[PDB]
């Protein structure tokens, strides 16, 4: 009775993953889209420092 | 962790005496190990330096050529050979141990202290006394007459507490970070040349002496060091 | 019979499931991150190379100031440098050499390592003896030790190839709640930056988000063909990228439920070891098989530039806090930060 | 008379950046130091020094037909240029005890591989025995043996024509190291030989006997390349001192003299080119 | 190195690097072996005189000055494809496979193929052991060995039975370049660790080759 233990289980999961709530996928790349953009000055990565401001000269 | 020493006593000038600064508790062979002493009714004088692993030794010009400082690791024990004595070394000798990489806490803990009697940056802490109140704050300020602020960020500025009877303990170190173990009401602050301690709440264990001492470079030098009384 | 009628209607809540993503696939993250510009070549130089490892290296963690990282090699020694000077700080014997992962705590005051031994050992970085000594060693995995990353002084969490994350409480060594709901070994963990959540990336090809405080499976993400071996949060927190096995890095999004962009290139047919973010999540760094580590256009899904400094795999990658530096660890027993130059 | 130019401008280039490779890639690659790996430096390091100081400097010995550089430089020329040849003979016998050492003590060597006090100590061994055997001798013929024979313009050994000294000399610098050389390689021949033997009693055991027969083509080469450069010029030394180079041509003596010199730009390409770590050096750096 | 403190936090880390030195050539003196087989293919016990130091069990002992390491990787019941990269740089690999086990026979068989034919193992030798040789030749007068091999067609001999044994195990290596060291060994034979060592030796005086430039 191991399998039908199991998918009991694995039953209940779905259930509880199917009741999420689920916003645009255009909302959600527009959110990431706008936290790359107010964060962008302050990532040295992607915009290098001046020489005088990078510790690993 | 333990710092005990041994070896000190009445010797005659000119004559030779041997200091031993037993360890335990703690790895011994990772420390740097100074010997700080303290003439009767003065500061404190740093007087020698052996990093862990003996490859680096400092002496202070007072005492050059006259004393020798070395360890044995196995033991966990240091030694101070001391020759031809004057009545200028006539001071309560302090076992200090110091280890140094990013972060650590130097002259973190001190021994008791053995007593010897026989028969360069300035810091200036020109505020000999300090009448205090208990819950009042208080600052205490000292200086230097070169900037202890390096090219690295760190301001090589300690400050230590000698309760009466007590051995000096680790308040500051670095000029701003607080030592384990000492209440948040102590804070340093400085910049350049010019520092201050300032106790918050001051309390009755905090009263006695404080030292302020420079790590910038070698000699290692100390205030004259500030009374608190009630 | 019973089993029958249950299977079945697994299946209908997985198309239910489907469909629910489906409708709110509106749009593409690669549509909505057209207009915007490339973020052009990137180029990072070698700004230090850490050498002292005898054997490959397995695993590297920043802490949290920026300047000292701890990194895990099969010669049994932890090594934990001052990038800044490139000095060694300490180095922590193994008591089992076969250490798979590494995480320093956000206090500094302790590290962490585990592998094949089954057992997250917890050394203490500030003693009043001056060494480090192990803290605490967590046992009850049955598999090895793929994963570990701090909440706080007091708190782990660990994935293990048994298939199962524990939540840990390091001050009575026992594990508060298990995750439980991976089919296969689970490579690797990454925690919110808010520390509630966190996801984990096991061999069945499938990512999955737990609530650690709830202590049950949030959300299932599925899209690679073969096992996970690396997964990073973003930084806001909303979305997290993994790697695999497939040569393919991919981008999900926690409130979407499903994923948004694949990071794949024709050439690349190796598998991935190791994924992280830039400061502002711009970029997308992720270690190869094939020597190198690839920088990608988070958002536009092209590759910006390549760090090529190892002559083995990298097997470990890691962006500090303040994001100035990113760190590659290699199975050629060498650590190199780089950055750029203006 | 511009074709011998070339061709000593081209043993220079060959001889300098052929060695300097070696240097490059042994500093280049830290995982490059094992015991052997400092032996096969010692030898570039030897070999190095001759196409950058020796022949450089004894080009214009040859084009113009006489030493211009002075009776005191032409001391330090003689005891650099015999010093650098014995020292590379020398560390040929070093490299062949180091792989007669890796066949037949094999569990020891590997214990002490990667001992750099070990390399460094032989590897000083070397050059402090390769200066006393040439060194005291040409400092201090001149100032024992009375006045120079040595014609004013002419720079070459004062125990030149001298026929005791030279078969004594060459006995412990070219003789002795290459019977050590043959010995050596020759029990390695013996021992892989005798090691699949037994082995022995497919696809695999043909890919053995066929490993073992490339090692033995490679082991008599590097006898015969080192005979081959060195025995013309020992052997016409102590046959000129007996005739005193009534019996030997002029032209023999210089062609001779230039396969020592041709050796130091063939060990580059036999002992570092031919080892599987240098091999990935190398084209690590390009 | 200008301020004092950075001067003895460089002498710190240098100390540190020379002992990561002194521990790393005290570890290249050791002879690491990767022990694999069936589950129950002999492997614990495979030598008497070695002593233990859900995990990785390692077990070592020392033979004629050369200290060997045992890893024995069966407790893991994890996927092995994860984590068996990590025995890359091992000397050799010691495969058990029991003789008088007829069902776990093929388990053996494919188990071999995958560890022989490795990506990782390309260039590691295997030393194959055939155990409880003394109870397959009692066991082969009642069970042919046509049974686990049904292509077999040569003589029921314990000599011959064994032998096709061991060249179905080596028919899986693909790679010229890997030696396979097989041996019959009984249950009460006590000269397991001489095999290792005089296999050992041969692969040694083969890295020797390589790292002084004849291979
Ligand atoms: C890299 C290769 C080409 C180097 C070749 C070296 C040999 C073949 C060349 C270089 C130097 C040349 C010698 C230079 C000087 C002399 C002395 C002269 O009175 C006879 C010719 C003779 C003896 C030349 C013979 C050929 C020679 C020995
Ligand atoms: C005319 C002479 C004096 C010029 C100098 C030649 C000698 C002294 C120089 C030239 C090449 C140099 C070597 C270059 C590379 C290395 C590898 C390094 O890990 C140790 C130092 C070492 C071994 C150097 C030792 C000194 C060296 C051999
Ligand atoms: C073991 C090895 C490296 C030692 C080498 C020592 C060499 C470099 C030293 C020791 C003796 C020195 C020689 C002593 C005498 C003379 C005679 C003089 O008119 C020219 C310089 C000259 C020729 C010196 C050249 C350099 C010299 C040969
Ligand atoms: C022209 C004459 C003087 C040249 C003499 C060459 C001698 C003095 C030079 C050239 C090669 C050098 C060696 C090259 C490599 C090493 C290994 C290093 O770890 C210790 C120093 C050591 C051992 C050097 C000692 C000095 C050395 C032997
Ligand atoms: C007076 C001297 C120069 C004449 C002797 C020349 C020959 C016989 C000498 C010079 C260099 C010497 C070698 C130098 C170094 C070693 C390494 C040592 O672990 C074994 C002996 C060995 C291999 C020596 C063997 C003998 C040797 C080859
Ligand atoms: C013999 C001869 C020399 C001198 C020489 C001959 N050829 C080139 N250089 C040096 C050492 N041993």
């Amino acid at each position: 009775t191991a399998s039908i233990a199991q998918a009991r289980k694995l039953v209940e999961q779905l259930k509880m993953e199917a009741n999420i709530d689920r916003i645009k996928v255009s909302k959600a790349a527009a959110d990431l889209m706008a936290y790359c953009e107010a964060h962008a000055k302050e990532d040295p990565l992607l915009t290098p420092v001046p020489a005088s401001e990078n510790p690993f000269r | 962790v333990q710092l005990v020493e041994s070896g000190g006593g009445l010797v005659q000038p000119g004559g030779s005496r041997k200091l031993s600064c037993s360890a335990s508790g703690f790895a011994f062979s990772s420390f740097g190990m100074h010997w700080v002493r303290q003439a009767p009714e003065k500061g404190l004088e740093w007087v020698a330096y052996i990093s862990s692993g003996s490859g680096t030794i400092y002496y202070a010009d007072t005492v050059k050529g006259r004393f020798t400082i070395s360890r044995d690791d196995p033991k966990n024990t240091l030694f101070l050979q001391m020759t031809s004595l004057r009545s200028e070394d006539t001071a309560m000798y302090y076992c200090v141990r110091s280890i140094y990489y990013y972060g650590s806490s130097p002259f973190d803990f001190w021994g008791q202290g053995t007593t010897l009697t026989v028969s360069d940056i300035v810091m200036t802490q020109a505020t000999s006394s300090v009448p205090v109140t208990p819950g009042e704050s208080v600052s205490i300020s000292c200086r230097s007459s070169k900037s202890l602020l390096h090219s690295n960020g760190n301001t090589y500025l300690y400050w230590f507490l000698q309760r009466p009877g007590q051995s000096p303990q680790l308040l500051i170190y670095r000029m701003s970070n607080l030592a384990s173990g000492v209440p948040d009401r102590f804070s340093g602050s400085g910049s350049g040349t010019a520092f201050t301690l300032t106790i918050s709440r001051l309390e009755a264990e905090d009263v006695g002496v404080y030292y302020c001492m420079q790590h910038l470079e070698y000699p290692l030098t100390f205030g004259a060091g500030t009374k608190l009384e009630l | 019979s019973e089993l029958d009628q249950l299977r079945q209607e697994a299946e209908q809540l997985k198309n239910q499931i489907r469909d629910a993503r489906k409708a709110c696939a509106d749009a593409t993250l690669s549509q909505i991150t057209n207009n915007i510009d490339p973020v052009g070549r990137i180029q990072m130089r070698t700004r230090r190379t850490l050498r002292g490892h005898l054997a490959k290296i397995y695993a590297m963690h920043w802490g949290t100031d920026s300047r000292l990282l701890v990194s895990a090699s099969q010669d049994g020694k932890l090594i934990i440098w001052d990038s800044y000077t490139t000095n060694k700080v300490h180095a922590i014997p193994l008591r089992s050499s076969w250490v798979m992962t590494c995480a320093y705590a956000p206090s500094g005051n302790y590290v962490a390592c585990g592998g094949l031994d089954n057992i997250c050992s917890i050394y203490n970085l500030k003693t009043r003896e001056g060494n480090v000594r192990v803290s605490r060693e967590l046992a009850g995995h049955t598999g090895y030790l793929s994963c570990c990353r701090f909440l706080d002084d007091n708190q782990i969490v660990t994935s293990s190839g048994d298939t199962t994350c524990a939540l840990w409480d390091i001050e009575t060594g026992q594990q508060t709640t298990t995750f439980t709901g991976h089919t296969g070994d689970v490579m690797s963990l990454s925690l919110a930056p808010d520390t509630r959540l966190f996801v984990s990336g096991a061999c069945d090809a499938s990512a999955k988000l737990w609530d650690v405080r709830e202590g049950m499976c949030r959300q299932t993400f599925t899209g690679h063909e073969s096992d996970i071996n690396a997964i990073c949060f973003f930084p806001n927190g909303n979305a997290f990228a993994t790697g695999s096995d497939d040569a393919t890095c991919r981008l999900f999004d926690l409130r979407a439920d499903q994923e948004l962009m694949t990071y794949s290139h024709d050439n690349i047919i190796c598998g991935i070891t190791s994924v992280s973010f830039s400061k502002s999540g711009r970029l997308l760094l992720a270690g190869y098989d094939d020597f190198n580590c690839n920088v990608w256009d988070a958002l536009k899904a092209d590759r910006a530039g390549v760090l090529a400094g190892h002559d083995n795999r990298v097997s470990c990658l890691g962006v500090t806090d303040d994001g100035m530096a990113v760190a590659t660890g290699s199975w050629d027993s060498f650590l190199k930060i780089w950055n750029g130059s203006s | 008379t511009a074709v011998l130019a070339a061709l000593m401008a081209l043993l220079i280039v060959a001889t300098v950046l052929g060695n300097a490779l070696v240097m490059l890639a042994f500093v280049a690659d830290s995982s490059l130091r094992t015991q052997n790996n400092f032996f096969l430096l010692n030898l570039a390091i030897s070999d190095f020094l001759v196409g950058a100081f020796c022949i450089p400097l004894y080009v214009p010995y040859v084009l113009t037909g006489r030493w211009t550089f002075g009776r005191g430089l032409c001391k330090l020329w003689l005891v650099v240029d015999y010093l650098l040849c014995t020292s590379s003979a020398f560390n040929i016998v070093l490299i062949s005890y180091d792989r007669f050492l890796s066949v037949t003590r094999a569990v020891s060597y590997r214990a002490q591989q990667g001992d750099t006090r070990r390399a460094v100590r032989k590897m000083l061994l070397v050059w402090v025995l390769a200066f006393l055997l040439y060194g005291p001798a040409i400092l201090s013929w001149e100032y024992l043996s009375g006045g120079s024979s040595i014609p004013e313009g002419h720079c070459y050994a004062e125990f030149f024509y001298n026929w005791y000294f030279l078969i004594t000399a060459s006995t412990l610098e070219f003789f002795t190291p290459f019977l050590s050389v043959t010995f050596f390689n020759l029990s390695i021949y013996l021992n892989i030989q005798r090691r699949t033997r037994l082995r022995l009693d497919s696809f695999t055991q043909r890919f053995r006997l066929s490993r073992d027969r490339k090692v033995a083509k490679s082991l008599a080469v590097i006898v015969s390349i080192f005979g081959l450069c060195w025995a013309p010029y020992t052997l016409l030394m102590i046959i000129r001192a007996a005739c005193h180079g009534h019996c030997v041509p002029d032209y023999w003596y210089e062609t001779s003299f230039w396969l020592l010199w041709a050796n130091s730009a063939v060990n580059p390409v036999l002992y570092p080119l031919c080892h599987h770590s240098f091999r990935r050096a190398f084209t690590k750096l390009l | 190195t200008l301020s004092a403190e950075e001067r003895a936090a460089l002498e710190r880390s240098k100390a540190i690097e020379k002992n990561l030195k002194e521990d790393g050539i005290s570890a290249a003196k050791d002879v690491k072996l990767l022990l694999l087989g069936a589950d129950n293919s002999g492997k614990s016990t495979i030598v008497k005189q070695m002593k233990i130091i859900t995990g990785i069990v390692e077990t070592h002992f020392t033979f004629k000055n050369l200290h060997f390491r045992l890893f024995d990787v069966g407790g893991q019941r994890s996927e092995r494809k994860k984590w068996i990269h990590c025995f890359e740089d091992v000397t050799a690999i010691i495969f058990c496979v029991d003789l008088s086990d007829y069902n776990r026979m093929h388990e053996s068989l494919m188990l071999f193929d995958s560890i022989c034919n490795n990506k990782f193992f390309i260039d590691t030798s295997i030393i194959l052991f055939l155990n409880k040789k003394d109870l397959f030749g009692e066991k082969i007068k009642k069970s042919p060995l046509t049974i686990c091999f049904p292509e077999y067609t040569g003589p029921n001999t314990y000599e011959d039975a064994a032998a096709y044994i061991q060249a179905q195990f080596e028919s899986k290596n693909r790679s010229p370049n890997k030696e396979i060291y097989c041996h019959m060994t009984c249950a009460t034979d006590t000269n397991n660790a001489q095999v290792i060592f005089d296999a050992v030796t041969d692969i040694i005086i083969a890295n020797n080759l390589r790292g002084c430039g004849l291979y």
